[PDB]
């Protein structure tokens, strides 16, 4: 009549109920996503209500067992996950106000539109609309006008709601015996218990700071090169030594710098690699793309696809008869049901997205043996990283040349490699400072170090100190700039991306070294290697049953985040940047402002 | 010899309320099952299946099971698990043949064939060739037990067969022909 047995029996009951309930919810969601119908919306609402009610009820029965009497290290994680008060800490009015404000913020961000002055009949929405203006326009005044406008109407109308949102979130965080809501997000990386593998919540901040303190010279050289290259498109609008204004970056917020490839190309005479013509000349369809992905994945010893996968998953859009939302997705409905949903056309980008999603599916299929509460990633970064390592491996010229999609005499030169490295860099390396700055600002706000009347004075200094961007026009306390982002208006974390970017290159280097590669990292293929497949599988099949440090050690060999592969992947690019900018100005200063 | 009523029936029973069909007074010539049913699984732990035609049997019993996919391997001598420990247990000197086959086309529904139950909880162990039908509420604590609700549980839980499950969740019908040659 001991307690651990009773807890185990409760877990046994919960595992069997939750499987069927979650299966029904996922199947309803899938059917709704394929079609569009009002009664389908009603059915989805009913199924979600049933799932939520079941979860809430089952949470109550788990509170009888205190956590301190458990010596198993396996049921402890399940009980800790289940014993967490979801939203019951707050009062009823508190929950009502919180749901009201969250839905209000989501709706306000969703239905934002802007009208051009003096043209009451001419209004544009955010997407499509301002996105097309930002991404494919070379004009100057219009970009500044849109950049000022969107922020002017959005931030002033969303700041007061965000104030109460922050207040209520902090109230709930203190109620749940945490420090602040930033601590609540930092807790996802927390592992306490086993000796030698402790990871406190406060260690992540120091790890991020130390790891970012190393790539800064490479970012400095790349930023200097970018500023030098931009002198041809904006001869009389770029400061010779100042920071790059944020209104000419090809995005509403500056998350990525991909749209600058055609403007900063090193050797534009030779075009890049695009295999469309051979794809067309053999009359390729989605079936061939997916079976090629299957062949690549089975080449390393991983299992194939399920028999039902080729039957229950749609590969091309049906047409006008139905109406779905085209967005690639790998679905894990459970009980041996895995499907892929993507609208496919013959292009290289979709050929890579296929590998990304199939790797996602393989990761889902790896940990099917674990209990229900343990069936997820080690943390919130492994999932897209495992997805993207395959994409990086499968798009190298050697792999395309070997599989017969390219001419057998295809001479690879050392001229396209610089272009490929710059294209990868402008989308991978140019985004880390933005994520780091936004997370730093958000944590400082949640902790409270920045007074309400001094937000911008620190916000705009952090930009100059990290991203190297300066605002084009003066702003007062009315503006609320950060709220305009999708992940800021909605309750979502942002530190996942930094971890994913650091993890993927570490995984790639480990697999390439264990795969007997000769040469620089950028020309590596993980194919033909059981040595690199068994190593990955020893991490894939664990699931959440072990601390993520041990799972990392089975692949990388080190139990902490590392930054060396990120710099290793860009050795020739770094060499070329060092050679090129010997006669220019290094670093940025906060002295030039366009308004003064 | 009567096998059409067994191996081409209408309905089978749940695991906890297994049949013990008695077969007697015939010559064991089961080549008809080879053609009628393309057996994917066929394990005879006693004498060779080809030599099974050499000697006849008298007191052979057969069972009616509808179990999951990643569960048939548990039906073997010396194995452990939920099903081996709580529903059906085999002897060490088990002389018989286990036969299973997929039954999706006749044991599934869109809403769910919620007609098969299986034992999950018990404060005891089983013994070889035992059948229990007890439906008494199961106790988990010291306190007196009064119906379902708190820690007391009903010791019967159902399956959720659906037509679009994976191979490991679709039903396999297992008829354990435990013909012991020495007692037959
Ligand atoms: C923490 O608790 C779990 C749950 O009780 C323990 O899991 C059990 O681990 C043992 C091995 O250490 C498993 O034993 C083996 O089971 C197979 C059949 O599945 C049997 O053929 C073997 O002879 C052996 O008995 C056991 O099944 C497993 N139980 C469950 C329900 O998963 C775990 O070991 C505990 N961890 C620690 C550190 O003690
Ligand atoms: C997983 O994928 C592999 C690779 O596609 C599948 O391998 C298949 O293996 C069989 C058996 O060798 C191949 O069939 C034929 O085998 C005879 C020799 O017995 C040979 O003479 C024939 O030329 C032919 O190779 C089959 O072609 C091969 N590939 C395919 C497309 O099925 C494997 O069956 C898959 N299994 C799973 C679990 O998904
Ligand atoms: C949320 O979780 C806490 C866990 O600390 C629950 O706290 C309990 O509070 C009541 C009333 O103060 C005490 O009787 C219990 O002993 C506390 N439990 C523990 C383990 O400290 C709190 O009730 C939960 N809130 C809910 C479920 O609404
Ligand atoms: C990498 O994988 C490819 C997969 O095709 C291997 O190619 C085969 O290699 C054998 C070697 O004798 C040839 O006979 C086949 O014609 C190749 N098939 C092709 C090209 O489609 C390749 O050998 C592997 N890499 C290495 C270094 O062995
Ligand atoms: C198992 O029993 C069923 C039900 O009696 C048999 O089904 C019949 O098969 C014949 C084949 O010619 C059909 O003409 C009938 O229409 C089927 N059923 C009905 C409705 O009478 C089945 O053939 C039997 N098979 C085995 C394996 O013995
Ligand atoms: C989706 O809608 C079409 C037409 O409205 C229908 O034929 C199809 O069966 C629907 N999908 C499902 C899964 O029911
Ligand atoms: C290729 O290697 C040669 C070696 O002399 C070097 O001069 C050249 O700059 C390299 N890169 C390109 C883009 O050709
Ligand atoms: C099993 O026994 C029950 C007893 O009522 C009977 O109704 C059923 O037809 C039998 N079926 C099999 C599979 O032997
Ligand atoms: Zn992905």
């Amino acid at each position: 009549s001991t307690i651990e047995e009773q807890a185990k029996t409760f877990l046994d009951k919960f595992n069997h109920e939750a499987e069927d309930l979650f299966y029904q919810s996922s199947l309803a969601s899938w059917n709704y996503n394929t079609n569009i119908t009002e009664e389908n919306v009603q059915n989805m609402n009913n199924a979600g209500d049933k799932w939520s009610a079941f979860l809430k009820e089952q949470s109550t029965l788990a509170q009888m067992y205190p956590l301190q009497e458990i010596q198993n290290l396996t049921v402890k994680l399940q009980l800790q996950a289940l014993q967490q008060n979801g939203s019951s800490v707050l009062s009823e009015d508190k929950s009502k106000r919180l749901n009201t404000i969250l839905n209000t913020m989501s709706t306000i961000y969703s239905t934002g539109k802007v009208c051009n002055p003096d043209n009451p009949q001419e209004c544009l929405l955010l997407e499509p609309g301002l996105n097309e203006i930002m991404a494919n326009s070379l004009d100057y005044n219009e970009r500044l006008w849109a950049w000022e406008s969107w922020r002017s109407e959005v931030g002033k109308q969303l700041r007061p709601l965000y104030e109460e949102y922050v207040v209520l979130k902090n109230e709930m965080a203190r109620a749940n015996h945490y420090e602040d809501y930033g601590d609540y997000w930092r807790g996802d990386y927390e592992v306490n218990g086993v000796d030698g593998y402790d990871y406190s919540r406060g260690q992540l901040i120091e790890d991020v700071e130390h790891t970012f303190e190393e790539i800064k010279p490479l970012y400095e050289h790349l930023h200097a090169y970018v500023r030098a290259k931009l002198m041809n498109a904006y001869p009389s609008y770029i400061s010779p030594i100042g920071c790059l204004p944020a209104h000419l970056l090809g995005d509403m917020w500056g998350r990525f710098w991909t749209n600058l490839y055609s403007l900063t190309v090193p050797f534009g005479q030779k075009p890049n690699i695009d295999v469309t013509d051979a794809m067309v000349d053999q009359a390729w369809d989605a079936q061939r793309i997916f079976k090629e992905a299957e062949k690549f994945f089975v080449s390393v010893g991983l299992p194939n696809m399920t028999q039902g996968f080729w039957e229950n998953s749609m590969l091309t859009d049906p047409g006008n008869v139905q109406k779905a939302v085209c967005h690639p997705t790998a679905w894990d409905l459970g009980k041996g049901d895995f499907r892929i949903l993507m609208c496919t056309k013959v292009t290289m980008d979709d050929f890579l997205t296929a590998h990304h999603e199939m790797g996602h599916i393989q990761y889902d299929m790896a940990y099917a043996a674990q209990p229900f509460l343990l069936r997820n990633g080690a943390n919130e970064g492994f999932h897209e990283a495992v997805g993207e390592i395959m994409s990086l491996s499968a798009a190298t010229p050697k792999h395309l040349k070997s599989i017969g999609l390219l001419s057998p005499d295809f001479q690879e030169d050392n001229e396209t490699e610089i272009n490929f490295l710059l294209k990868q860099a402008l989308t991978i390396v140019g985004t880390l400072p933005f994520t780091y700055m936004l997370e730093k600002w958000r944590w400082m706000v949640f902790k409270g170090e920045i007074p309400k009347d001094q937000w911008m004075k620190k916000w705009w200094e952090m930009k100059r100190e990290i991203v190297g961007v300066v605002e084009p026009v003066p702003h007062d306390e009315t503006y609320c700039d950060p709220a305009s982002l999708f992940h800021v208006s909605n309750d979502y974390s942002f530190i996942r991306y930094y971890t994913r970017t650091l993890y993927q290159f570490q995984f790639q280097e480990a697999l390439c070294q264990a795969a007997k590669h000769e040469g620089p990292l950028h020309k590596c293929d993980i194919s033909n290697s059981t040595e690199a497949g068994q190593k990955l599988f020893n991490m894939l099949r664990l699931g959440k049953s072990e601390p993520w440090t041990l799972a990392l050690e089975n692949v990388v060999g080190a139990k902490n985040m590392n930054v060396r592969p990120l710099l290793n992947y860009f050795e020739p690019l770094f060499t070329w940047l060092k050679d090129q900018n010997k006669n220019s100005f290094v670093g940025w200063s906060t002295d030039w402002s366009p308004y003064a | 010899c009567p096998f059409h009523e067994v191996f081409n029936a209408t309905r089978f029973a749940s695991v906890y309320a297994w049949n013990r069909t008695r077969i007697s007074n015939c010559v064991a010539d089961y080549s008809v099952l080879y053609n009628f049913a393309p057996f994917f699984a066929f394990k005879c732990y006693g004498v060779s299946p080809t030599k099974l035609n050499d000697l006849c049997f008298t007191n052979v019993y057969a069972d009616s099971f509808v179990i999951k996919g990643n569960e048939v391997s548990q039906i073997a001598p010396g194995q452990t698990g939920n099903i081996a420990d709580y529903n059906y247990k085999l002897p060490d000197d088990f002389t018989g043949c286990v036969i299973a086959w997929n039954s999706n086309k006749l044991d599934s529904k869109h809403s769910g064939n919620y007609d098969y139950w299986y034992r999950s909880f018990r404060k005891s162990k089983l013994k070889p060739f035992e059948r229990d039908i007890s439906t008494e509420i199961y106790q988990a604590g010291n306190k007196p037990c009064k119906g379902k609700g708190p820690n007391c549980y009903f010791p019967l839980q159902s399956y959720g067969f659906r037509p679009t499950y994976g191979v490991g969740h679709q039903p396999y019908r297992v008829v354990v022909l435990s013909f012991e040659l020495l007692h037959a």
